[PDB]
């Protein structure tokens, strides 16, 4: 049967990265998210000019201002959100300096948090 | 004269008047029926506030200022102004040359209620200021309304609900 | 026109829209199904469906009457040999034209060479 | 009748427009009328009138001994005893001697005030001709402010930075101040200084730079420029 | 081999195992601002610099400004810094009238590091050329690996049976710097002299926009310049 | 409220219940405090 | 990346000036056109934009901000009233 | 003549001997009255609080409002000013304000002043046309 090509490329990059099996229309799925993709991108690009390559890196960082932030990025790479590390480790810093809760042996695993934080009247 | 008539019986600014034209102009350049039941087949058998604010103004108008009122009324934008309404909003540059005159009439017809319903929310946002701190509307009470104007029904975001996507849409038309 | 008659109307107002296909889509939400919650409450969610669905398509009926130079719009790709007679026929452009205005994207390639 | 246009004295300081051609507590309103209409666009201790109006007002409507009168009046009897009345009035007093080219005043009147015994001496250098003396009195100033035993006022400090600037002038250190200029962005100085230093004239490639920086300071013209 | 701390380092430890050696720093504090030993200017209370204060009441090492001490050789005591603190915070003025002939206490303590001090050392040892850098980052995680085993040698692995046995090791096991309470919820005539100095001050370049920190930029500047020229004329 | 609870309770309606050198540091941090929080006002 | 974390005009000194004055959140101030024209010509002159800015456009920043500070806030208001 | 403003960058105020001046300099702006702009800047939010729900936010939410005040200025000037830059101009202009605007955040600010396919993309859809039928 007839099948376009970059969909069995996209299919054996699949199969090269571990996957034994994937459903029929994940090919067609990627490639019309890539068409919208250009489209969106080129159509940015066409406002802010002939075309160059500056106006294109332009379109690009503004898009990445309310999307992908996300990938498998690791040492100062934006994944998971963007976040910086400085930032984090400050909260965590806030966070970590309150000492843990006192518990009694008879209320371990039976006491809940207060009623405004609690499922009740809810039927 | 049109603003007159909604209730704005003061002497707008230049800045006032300008933001108005400016509007009205670019709602001109962004502007049985077709889908009726009778559609459904392919063949055709021939068949066969705002009065009762008006009213109380003109019980409390007297004869003169009812005969300016009335004179007022028949302010247009196109009549007897083709040739300059058609160069004021670059009718050529939009489409084709010469539209039929019924296009022309229509466009009459719309700009003075895209006026009007400017005019008469402008008034209400200038009173409600001015209630607050204890002459005519300005600039900033014309950008509050058109503010209000551009707000789209809630059907029409339904669809982003429950995601962090951005709104965008294109200009309305009021 | 209070809820309480509304909810109490409920008999007269069912949607055409079966019991199964409303307790499996509930459940996929995180709502128990009509033997626990009301049947009137699902019986009224349906409705607001059946009646969303029936505006989208109304709009681009619109569409694909004011429809009938003379090129397609790109990006809207789909059809064969175009149906038969003069019947009106839903497009994929006539629905991504309607749906455009609900916050929707269906945009796709014509051909993949 | 509106569209074809000490209750005297008050209608004629506030009551009329001239755009066309006494209760002591209803006083203070009188003097805020005047001082409206004394910075009006379309010309061209019973009655007081800030120092600085009156000094920008004699700058340009020539009157400068009626300021200069109540400034040093002023200056021998304050009005109020608050601090910031007296440098105000000693501010404008400086500006307008400096702006009659009195040095002698000026000297005279700043060496009241200065804190700094350095100060003082390189003021009294500076009055009778030797710069480079005034320099290293200056320098010596700056020196000892910097480690901060006692406060200092924004105005010493502003005075030190423009009279070594002064005194480096009078002693042609045009290779200095060249570098000072373009680092600090003091168009008029480096102007000054290339005029004088260098050849830039000769071709076009320095020339049409000097050409930029004159037309980008002409949208202010002075007789100097 | 080297020696690690203890589970919980205090300043009683500190401050007698570095006995006889050098304090890390010295600081004068005054009515306003405060200086270094061998510091020219000064720092007012109300400027950037006042993170560095607020450190020294918190016990802590300043990250921020880590490169600063690693430049200017600070010695460090097992990751800690000694501070010395000396304390000496225990007319008509503008007027021609005026007449003129030419007209502490000391505390030491300690600061202890923190997870963000050895998050910044990695950092700046990263972009630090001596390979190109000191430190290639492919090998960061294992370089702090070997670190974390020079500062916790010893762990508590022993399992309890319960779950008051629990409770008791958590007991046992609480730290000082982790021991506070949750913070506070976040909240929120004379008249007639001063609108007589406000008018007064009309049309005032300078005053009437106050109603100071100097930084010398200018003096330097001209020292720099005036350093390299002579050094430029001493070559020919 | 940072002591606020409820409980488990398999009894109530809803399975809940709602309860109705010198100056050495040790010696001197406190002086040292009041002057630094004095300096930070 | 890492670096960021760990005759002539000197634009320098013109740009090091974005951070002498206070924000929004540290004056308790909403921002006005004053504010907006001392922040917009480092920004200018980060850009390469040697001419500045047109004398009317603060005032349009300034507008526009509080049109965005308007929308955010009555969707919040709608939702929960 | 036209009052001219004060240019050079030496600075203006400063009681020094450096004098230098323009034929007709312009006042400085000024106000005598008694309500400054420090205190009707900490009452803006209020009013147009007022406006929308037409003090009525705690403490926790002010601040959250004032950094979306100082994110959303800082962020469209630095969009502006590049693309600005990108046509090749020397200056900023409200054109630029206005793209960045409408095409990133859907705002529209009134009073201040097409695609087709080629023959290539239509020679292709005419092939498919043709093995379609």
């Amino acid at each position: 049967s007839p099948r376009p090509r970059d969909a069995r490329t996209l299919e054996l990059l699949l199969t090269a990265q571990g996957v034994t099996s994937f459903e029929p229309r994940v090919s067609q799925l990627l490639l019309d998210f890539a068409y919208r993709h250009t489209a969106a991108v080129l159509s940015d690009a066409l406002h802010l000019s002939s075309i160059t390559a500056n106006a294109v890196a332009l379109a690009i960082s503004s898009r990445l201002g309310y999307q992908f932030r996300g990938g498998g990025g690791g040492y100062y790479g934006g994944g998971g959100g963007g976040a910086s590390k400085d930032w984090m480790l400050e909260l965590a810093r806030e966070r970590n300096k309150v000492a843990l809760p006192r518990v009694l042996p008879s209320e371990w695993g039976v006491r809940l948090p207060g009623e405004r934080f609690v499922l009740s009247g809810v039927s | 004269q049109m603003m007159y008539v909604s209730g704005e019986t003061g002497e707008p600014s230049l800045e006032t008047t300008g933001i108005i034209e400016d509007i009205v102009r670019q709602q001109v350049i962004e502007i049985g029926l077709p889908w009726e039941p009778a559609s459904f087949y392919s063949v055709e058998v021939p068949e066969r506030q705002r009065l009762r604010k008006a009213d109380e103004r003109t019980k409390a108008m007297t004869k003169e200022e009812y005969v300016t009122w009335s004179e007022f009324r028949q302010a247009s934008f196109t009549y007897r102004k083709g040739k300059r309404f058609r160069e004021w909003a670059g009718f050529g540059l939009v489409t084709d040359s010469k539209p039929s005159d019924d296009i022309i009439d229509i466009l009459g017809f719309l700009t003075f209620e895209m006026v009007q319903t400017l005019t008469e929310e402008a008034l209400k946002i200038k009173e409600q200021e001015d209630l607050h701190r204890e002459t005519p509307v300005e600039p900033r009470h014309i950008q509050e309304a058109f503010r209000r104007l551009q707000q789209r029904p809630k059907k029409a975001r339904a669809m982003l609900n429950g995601t962090k996507l951005q709104q965008r849409t294109q200009l309305k038309l009021f | 026109a209070s809820l309480r008659e509304f909810l109490n109307k409920m008999d007269d107002y069912a949607p055409i829209i079966p019991d199964a296909v409303t307790n499996y889509y509930m459940t996929r939400a995180g709502l128990p199904p009509p033997p626990q919650t009301d049947i009137r409450l699902a019986r009224l969610l349906a409705l607001a469906t059946q009646k969303f669905i029936a505006d989208i398509a109304a709009d681009a009926y619109q569409y694909s009457r004011i429809r009938a130079l003379g090129i397609q719009r790109p990006g809207y790709g789909g059809g064969g040999q175009g149906g038969s007679q003069n019947r009106t026929v839903l497009t994929m452009e006539d629905l991504g034209m309607a749906v455009s205005e609900f916050g929707v994207n269906v945009k796709r390639s014509e051909f993949y060479r | 009748t509106v569209r074809m246009e000490s209750a005297r004295l008050a209608y004629v300081i506030l009551g009329q427009n001239w755009d066309t051609l006494v209760p002591k507590e209803d006083r203070p309103d009188l003097e805020r009328g005047l001082v409206t209409l004394l910075t009006k666009d379309y010309h061209s201790p019973h009655c007081k009138i800030p120092p600085h109006v009156l000094k920008f007002e004699a700058k340009t409507y020539d009157a400068w001994y009626t300021a200069l009168h109540q400034l040093e009046n002023a200056a021998i009897k304050p009005e109020i005893d608050s601090a910031a009345v007296r440098e105000s009035n000693l501010d404008a007093l400086v500006d307008l001697y400096s702006t009659l080219g009195e040095d002698d005043l000026f000297y005279g009147t700043w060496r009241r005030r200065c804190q700094f015994v350095e100060t003082n001496a390189g003021l009294s250098y500076e009055q009778h001709g030797m710069w480079e003396k005034a320099q290293r009195m200056y320098e010596s100033a700056q020196i000892k402010a910097r480690t901060g035993v006692i406060p200092f006022s924004e105005a010493e400090y502003m005075l030190w930075e423009d009279h070594w600037v002064l005194c480096a002038q009078k002693l042609q250190q045009w290779e200095i101040l060249q570098d000072f200029a373009k680092h600090e962005n003091f168009q008029d100085l480096l102007l000054e200084c290339a005029w004088r230093n260098t050849e830039y004239w000769q071709n076009q490639e320095n020339r049409d730079q000097l050409d930029t920086v004159i037309k980008g300071v002409m949208d202010a013209p002075t007789p100097r420029r | 081999t080297f020696d690690a701390p203890p589970y919980v380092i205090t300043p009683e430890y500190i401050l007698k195992k570095f006995a006889g050696h050098p304090p890390s720093l010295i600081v004068h504090l005054y009515q306003n601002h405060f200086r270094f030993d061998q510091q020219e200017g000064m720092f007012q209370y109300k400027s950037p610099m006042r993170i560095f204060i607020e450190h020294l009441r918190n016990r802590t090492v300043p990250h921020e400004i880590m490169e600063y001490l690693i430049q200017g050789g600070v010695p460090f005591y097992e990751g800690c810094l000694i501070v010395q603190v000396f304390d000496h915070r225990t007319t008509v003025p503008f007027s021609i009238h005026n007449h003129n002939p030419y007209i502490p206490t000391v505390y030491t303590v300690v600061l202890m590091p923190t997870a963000q001090a050895l998050h910044t050392d990695l950092l700046l040892k990263t972009v630090t050329p001596r390979d190109h850098m000191e430190l290639d980052p492919k090998n960061i995680y294992e370089v702090e690996a070997k670190i974390l085993l020079a500062t916790y040698p010893k762990l508590d692995l022993e399992p309890t049976k319960n779950a008051e046995e629990t409770i008791a090791k958590l007991e046992k096991l609480a730290h000082p710097e982790h021991s506070h309470k949750p913070p506070e919820p976040k909240v929120r005539d004379e008249a007639l002299a001063a609108e007589q100095e406000r008018y007064m001050l009309t049309l005032d370049e300078r005053l009437s926009s106050k109603l100071w920190e100097p930084r010398f930029e200018r003096f330097k500047l001209i020292e720099n310049i005036k350093q390299e020229h002579a050094e430029k004329k001493e070559q020919e | 409220n940072w002591e606020d609870y409820t409980y488990v309770d398999p009894s109530r309606p809803d399975g809940i219940a709602i309860p109705s050198w010198e100056g050495a540091e040790p010696e001197t941090s406190d002086l040292l405090n009041a002057v630094l929080d004095s300096c930070l006002a | 990346v890492l670096m960021e974390h760990a005759l002539k005009m000197n634009f320098d000194l013109e740009i090091r000036k974005r951070y002498a004055q206070p924000l929004a959140v540290e004056s308790g101030e909403f921002p006005d056109t004053s504010n907006i024209e001392s922040r917009m010509l480092p920004f200018c002159y980060e850009a390469g934009l040697s001419s500045g800015h047109a004398p009317d456009a603060a005032q349009f920043m300034s507008i526009a901000t509080e049109t965005f500070i308007k929308e955010v806030m009555s969707a919040i208001f709608s939702r929960t009233r | 003549p036209q009052p001219v403003p004060n240019i050079g960058g030496a600075g203006s105020g400063r009681p020094t001997y450096t004098s230098g001046q323009p034929a007709l300099p312009k006042t400085p702006a000024f106000q005598l009255e008694g309500e400054g702009e420090r205190v009707l800047n900490k009452k803006k939010l209020d009013e147009l609080v007022r406006q929308v729900c037409g003090n009525m936010l705690t403490p926790e939410v002010e601040e959250s409002v004032l950094n979306m005040a100082d994110a959303f200025v800082d962020n469209v000037l630095h969009q502006a000013c590049r693309n600005a830059k990108e046509r090749g101009s020397k200056v900023l202009e409200i054109r630029d304000i206005q793209l960045v605007l409408e095409r990133v955040y859907n705002i529209r600010i009134p009073g201040y002043a097409k695609v087709q396919p080629n023959s290539n993309w239509i020679k292709k859809m005419s092939a498919v046309q043709a093995a379609k039928v």
